[PDB]
């Protein structure tokens, strides 16, 4: 039954019936060749996703689907921060609530509503068979019903082994049938000694059984507007993208700007970077956290554009404690981590690892 | 006893120097001046930096990295002082290195050595 | 049976295996309780010293607090603070000379408030307990200065403020006893009355003569504001003690802590902090043991035991250690703490039994000075 | 060696507590840190202010007053430390008291104990 | 066999006598000479130190000088001042942080400049004796920042004052040779040479890696400014040799402090400063032990001597205490000095014949150390 | 022969015949009944002493002869100070180079010229006889060895046992005879554990044989002027006694307003006080030291004047280093030092203290 509601699931992924002109699935942008990201060219390059009509573009990076599936519904921890969710403000609960909304966003899918969603799935036979057999007959006749059962069959489908395997270098090192390379080696020691660690690692102290390199809290690291995915999202030059704010019932201004913290995995394949793909090259995602501790006149400068990395979207609520470690990643250290972290790389993308590397 | 002989974990008291957490350890451990295991004591001050150390559990057999944080603001505790040197490299080695004052990233800029904690931060390899 | 080490390395096994996550901070000490004790360590003249917060129920030192050159501290008997008066200079122990007092949280240790004492004014001394006090309301703590002349400086610490400097006669030691009311002890014998609830001038009276020129009174008096009580002993063990709580000095019969035939055996009282008074059992603790009269700051190794109204010895504990300072817990059932400067290391007893139950070591270089709240 | 017994003085060694000198000191004898019996250390401030006591001298069988000045302006030198009180009076009674820092009167008004001398003053009586 | 302190005895009680006069006041320390030692105690980490100055013939206390949190001391050769770099705080080890180098006259040890150095820049570490340094002309001060990258901060000694810092690459420690150079270890087991002008970029050349990645060179190499020879040890006791004396890098032929058998029955060397050179002779001194490998900054009983150019072994001595850090007089016939941390006492040594001569105790908490001029 | 020379001085010291009106002699002013001091009252009272003359008066107070042949000779000490000499400047070498300056001094004896004083010395039948015996004959017939011969005599006699009899209660006590009071012993602890020990003790450490509890050193302890003197002595109101800096030879500024430390034996009954009989009372002179040390208000006011104290007559080289030891005396310290300075009194002199 839970591999009959994944197995339905896979189907719809794939499925371009759920976009309004047929053109559209989750799959173009979760493009399973590269690790659940979006290979397409847009007017922000491959900063922002290009929707079903041809020409909306989103305001944000489309992220991978790999290891979604091991983050917490959206809650408060224990140490009282909020912890948890779907898309990079968490504004859903978790994976079943999030798969809605690909499908009804006008940038996105663009189905005008559930019934339209409804009768898409009703032309199909086997969609007719298939959701019946788990949900109850007529589950496919009644808007609402269909659209939950639809999204939870996609949650489902994004909990599979396929999704998460856990087989990257890293994972076989931890088992023990292999061993990092001397750089590889430092830039794991550098990670997990660093400030890296405070935020990319799943626990505070201790071992996780299936780590995912990240804590998924939500930080402020004061990045600056991607002026040509802004531009191409249309939503104006003086928007301000406020994050974690922007979730429903989330009230606070101390949470203006703050974005989950990303799953590390995959992350030498699905460049660009951050939350708005303003960095191209994983080099300098690296480099930008260097602004916070070097004196040098390098660390001000952005080395893909050669100038200023630019003002933070928001001034606010950066997380300075932890950027402002003290101690600035020489080009050596830069270079461990940048080994390090294609070791996180899933074993059918190593070959993606050129790119020419 | 024996200060040259090959050094010996033990996991039932973490006050010391034997404890197997402690096998990088350099300074004083924080459960001796009201902090714990893990947490520094009142009116110091948490460091974000570290040495760490792979360190044997003799309980479980499995190899944990040991992230030496050390809180600092205060004077040196005086209490359980302890040096170890597990795996430990010299100086042009940080990140393995303990006669570091490892108190970057504290709360106010607090650079002077109180004692360090023990906590585990991740599996060894 | 089980240390502490070893329950805490059995709480850290429990919680990896079980896979427990939790995030390294900084604690915060529990609340102040009457078995809280702490032990000052002036570190035999260090510029440089400590004080270590101590649970005396679990033997677990809780906190720790920093000082500088001879401080002096000072807890509030209500739980609510703490503070010391301490002085630092601008090259360790060399350069521009600052003194300060410094409140703390008695929970978080943080500080709360740093006054400044203009023009250096502490009197620089081993440490008296009774050279630096609160007043019972908590709002002023006044100082000893020595040098040109004995004076008190008066600092306010609802305001955070230094006032001013008082004129008294050639007096030692300050032993508040309402907002505006401390006494002093005279060269001449008598004490000295100061009310001070003005920025004018003081009212100084003087107490009757209530010893001679050849009783000599130790430089650590027993005082307990809350009983007005004042317990004084003479190098011979006999003791003076004063009620204060009227407001006006009444002397109380004297009594010896040591008999005829003990103080024909070379029995004396000595140590530093040689004297202990529990407040709700009017009780007397005296550390003496054999010695020549002239080694009167040595470590004994017995306490005397003596109810307060009638002189009578209740108790002669051999306390196992050479102890040179004792205090009590305030609660009903006390703890006896007894202090060794040579083993920096506070030893917890029973009171009533004298039995040690417990001990707390490694208490800096040469630990002298207890302190208690009475908080009941 | 036993510390409740009547002190004893001697006269063939000034780095002994029981050096007949010393019957008053509180501190650490000068001598051990580069003064000498009577002078300071270099780098150090020598009072003017001093308690006094009446010691006996074992050579000559009389009493001799010692004016304990300080040397002031330097961490105490943890050298030689010594604490001896015949007839060392309470802090009422200052000029034979000896807990006090006497430091008065030293140059560029250090205040901090580094060690104590013992010179010999005038006679007893 | 007249010890000190009673030939002191003896010329005090003939001064008495005699009816001798004299002023007292504050002495100055003799001469420098070959054989006055210098021992720092960084106190196991203390926010407070000490230097004590030793006339290594005599075994006395000279003097001393205070220092801040791990401050790093030096000496000119020549015998014409003292230095160090330290650290203060405005209330012990908390507040406002001050950086800062002192010179010492070396008689009166009366500071003679106090050189800030601005936003609180040195690396603060166990002390490392060559993690500052002075120019072979005395009028420059180098130091060690790590934070937040390795640099090196440059001060002017003559006109007291703190130039700037250089930016360096991923290397450690501080070899002058010249009044604008200096050699530093790197990661990649290279030497840098660094030469640098008033202002801009210094001139930086990196050496040939001369050990590879899984040979540990230990934090305490010996460096002889006047023969320009850097010994460094390894973990196994092989030791580098490095010829700086043309201005540029020569690397020597390696040489085994022990042989193949006794490192296969666990001898290694162990302590802090575990190696010594003595310029004239050039000879090695090497603190060594029987050992588990990762012990290595335990004390060791034995010193081992070889001749430098060589390798021959030409003495083994067993040191008859726990010793930590070795050093040795640069005049004919030296001195060893053979420290002991645990003890807190430097023993002096025949270097000929290893024999105990003298030694010098109460030398503060954790003294670890041992610092010389070579004046000849 | 000794006791011959001082057996010849004992009557040059009592001879007004040495005066020019023949109305003073040595013991007018320097009076055994008084421990060798001016009891005659003048224009300021007992400040300063009259002269011959019946008018002229000095400028300086007459200091006791007791004890005064304790003094050696002017000469720098081992730690380099000056040390020695005799009147409160020390620009006599000594006893012998004294004892002529009064008799020709117009202010004093007022003898013109030593021609004068021989021709004295000639008219008496015992100076012939006496002098001629112990240096010759002719010695009266040549002036200069006339005078040198009475002041050589004079000298002598200052030397013997009537001037320093060592026989004061402090000389008792430390003898082992008596005991101090416990006002004096505290007195007598205060005085050697205050910075009074600094300049009122012989030795700076040690014990002194025959202690005189001065030093023999210079030092200005920022005294004023005493203006009834100053204008008794008639040198005028921009006049300035520059103590040790009038010696001939001395020239260094730095010794401008430097005045010797006098014994404080006698001390009791020796009134008025300082260089310049400034102060009447002894409390007064001990309470002038707190001007150094206290913070009260009155320390500032002299109470036998309700006046401040006034400004140093040498406002430079003060001994600031000793005067400002960063403590005060309270009264109950300057009542003990008071009975502490009083057991400084000569057995003989006793009776003057009640
Ligand atoms: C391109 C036009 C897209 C299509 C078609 C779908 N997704 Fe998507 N996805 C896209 C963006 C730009 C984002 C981030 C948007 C934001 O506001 O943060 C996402 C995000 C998700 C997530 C969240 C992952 C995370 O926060 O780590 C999930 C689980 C997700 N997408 C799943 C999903 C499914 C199931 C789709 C078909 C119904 C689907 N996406 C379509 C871009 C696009
Ligand atoms: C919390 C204070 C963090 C610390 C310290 C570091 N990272 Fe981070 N990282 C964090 C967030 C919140 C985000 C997303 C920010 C956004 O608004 O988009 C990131 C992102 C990255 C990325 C890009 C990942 C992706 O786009 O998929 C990389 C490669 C990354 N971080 C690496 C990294 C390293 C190496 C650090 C140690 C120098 C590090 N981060 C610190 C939160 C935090
Ligand atoms: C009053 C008119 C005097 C007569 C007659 C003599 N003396 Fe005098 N004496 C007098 C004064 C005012 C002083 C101090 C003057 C000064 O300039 O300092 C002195 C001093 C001496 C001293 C020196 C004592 C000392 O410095 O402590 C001596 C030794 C001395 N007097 C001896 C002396 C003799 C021997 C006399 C007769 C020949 C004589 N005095 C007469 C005032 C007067
Ligand atoms: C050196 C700095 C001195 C110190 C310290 C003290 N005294 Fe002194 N005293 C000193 C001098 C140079 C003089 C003469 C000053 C002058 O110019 O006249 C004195 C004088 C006195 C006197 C007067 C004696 C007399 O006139 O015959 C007294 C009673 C006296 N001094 C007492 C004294 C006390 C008690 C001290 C400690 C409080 C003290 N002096 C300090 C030099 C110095
Ligand atoms: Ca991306
Ligand atoms: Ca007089
Ligand atoms: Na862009
Ligand atoms: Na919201
Ligand atoms: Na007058
Ligand atoms: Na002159």
């Amino acid at each position: 039954a839970d591999d009959a509601l994944a197995a339905l699931g896979a189907q719809l992924f794939v499925d371009p019936a759920l976009s309004r002109n047929a053109t559209q699935s989750c799959a173009t942008c979760h493009d399973p060749a590269r690790a659940f990201t979006d290979p397409r060219e847009g007017k922000a390059g491959l900063a922002v996703s290009v929707g079903d009509d041809g020409q909306s573009h989103g305001d944000r990076n489309t992220p991978t689907l790999g290891y979604a599936a091991l983050v917490p519904a959206f809650h408060r921890d224990a140490n009282g921060k909020y912890k948890g969710g779907q898309f990079w403000d968490g504004r859903a609960d978790d994976l079943k609530q999030q798969a809605g909304q690909p499908m009804l966003n006008p940038v996105e899918m663009a189905m005008p509503d559930r019934a339209a969603v409804a009768a898409r799935l009703r032309d199909d036979p086997a969609y007719r068979t298939g959701f019946e057999a788990l949900f109850g007959k007529g589950v496919l006749d009644d808007p609402e019903r269909a659209f939950d059962a639809a999204a939870e069959a996609l949650a489902a489908y994004q909990a599979t082994g396929e999704f998460s395997p856990f087989d990257s270098k890293y994972d076989r090192v931890m088992r023990g049938e292999e061993k990092f390379t001397p750089l590889e080696e430092f830039g794991y020691t550098v990670f997990i000694t660093w400030n890296c660690r405070l935020c990319h690692m799943q626990r505070k102290q201790g071992v996780a059984e299936r780590e995912t390199f990240t804590n998924f809290e939500y930080h402020n690291i004061g990045l600056p507007v991607n002026e040509t995915a802004r531009e191409a999202s249309g939503l104006g030059a003086d928007h301000v993208d406020h994050g974690l704010l922007a979730r429903p019932g989330i009230e606070d201004p101390a949470q203006s700007g703050r974005f989950k913290v990303p799953s590390l995995r995959n992350v030498a394949v699905t460049g660009p970077y951050m939350h708005n793909g303003v960095f191209t090259d994983l080099r300098t995602a690296i480099l930008f956290y260097n602004k916070y501790t070097s004196r040098r006149p390098e660390a001000k400068i952005n080395p893909e554009t050669g100038a200023p990395w630019g003002e933070p979207e928001v001034a606010r609520n950066l997380s300075l404690a932890e950027l402002q470690s003290g101690l600035m990643l020489d080009d050596g250290r830069v270079d461990a981590l940048v080994a390090f972290l294609e070791t996180l790389t899933d074993r059918r993308y190593e070959p993606l690892l050129e790119e020419s590397r | 006893t024996d200060p040259r002989a090959k050094w010996v974990p033990q996991d039932n008291d973490i006050q010391a120097c034997d404890y197997w957490r402690h096998c990088s350890i350099d300074g004083n451990i924080c459960d001796c001046s009201g902090g714990s295991l893990t947490n520094c004591p009142p009116g110091t001050k948490l460091a974000t930096a570290s040495w760490v150390a792979s360190c044997y559990n003799p309980t479980d057999g499995q190899s944990y990295l040991i992230a030496y944080r050390d809180c600092c603001g205060y004077n040196v505790s005086g209490r359980c002082p302890c040096l170890n040197t597990e795996g430990e490299l010299p100086v042009y080695r940080p990140e393995f290195a303990n006669d570091i004052i490892w108190c970057f990233g504290a709360e106010d800029d607090a650079m002077t050595y109180h004692c360090t904690i023990s906590p585990i931060v991740g599996k060894a390899s | 049976q089980e240390t502490q080490g070893q329950a805490a390395a059995r709480a850290a096994a429990a919680d990896l295996a079980a896979g427990q996550d939790d995030e390294p901070r900084i604690l915060e000490a529990p609340a102040p309780d009457a078995r809280r004790v702490y032990v000052n360590d002036p570190a035999h003249f260090a510029a440089v010293t400590q004080q270590f917060v101590i649970d005396g129920e679990a033997g677990r030192v809780i906190g720790m607090i920093d000082g500088g050159f001879l401080p002096n501290p000072v807890v509030a008997d209500d739980g609510s603070f703490i503070a010391h008066a301490s002085t630092v200079f601008s090259r360790i122990a060399r350069g521009e000379r600052t003194d300060y007092v410094e409140v703390f949280d008695p929970v978080t240790l943080l500080p709360t408030a740093d006054i400044e004492l203009p023009d250096a004014p502490r009197f620089l001394v081993g440490t008296y307990p009774w050279m630096t006090s609160l007043t019972p309301d908590g709002k002023t703590l006044l100082f000893y200065q020595f040098s040109p002349a004995p004076a008190v400086g008066v600092v306010d610490l609802e305001g955070k403020a230094f006032k001013r400097m008082l004129d008294v006669p050639d007096c030692y030691h300050i032993f508040p006893t309402a907002p505006d009311t401390f006494f002093m002890h005279c060269r001449d014998g008598s004490l000295a009355k100061v009310a001070f609830g003005t920025e004018g001038t003081p009212e100084i009276t003087h107490t009757e003569v209530f010893h001679p020129e050849d009783e000599f009174l130790i430089n650590h008096p027993a005082y307990s504001q809350k009983a007005g009580r004042l317990v004084w002993p003479t190098y011979t063990g006999k003791i003076h003690q004063i009620d204060l709580s009227s407001g006006d000095a009444k002397f109380l019969p004297a009594v010896e802590a040591l008999t005829e035939a003990e103080r024909a055996d070379g029995w004396r009282p000595g140590g530093w902090q040689q004297v202990a008074y529990h407040r709700a059992l009017d009780r007397i603790y005296l550390l003496v043991d054999q010695r020549d009269e002239w080694r009167h700051k040595t470590a004994s190794r017995f306490v005397v035991v003596l109810d307060a109204k009638t002189g009578e010895r209740l108790a002669k504990f051999e306390m196992g250690h050479e102890i040179d300072s004792i205090n009590v817990s305030q609660d009903e059932k006390p703890l006896l703490y007894a202090l060794s400067t040579g083993d920096k290391t506070l030893y917890i007893h029973d009171a009533e039994s004298g039995e040690e139950l417990r001990s707390v070591n490694q208490l800096g270089h040469g630990p002298q000075v207890i302190t208690t709240a009475d908080m009941g």
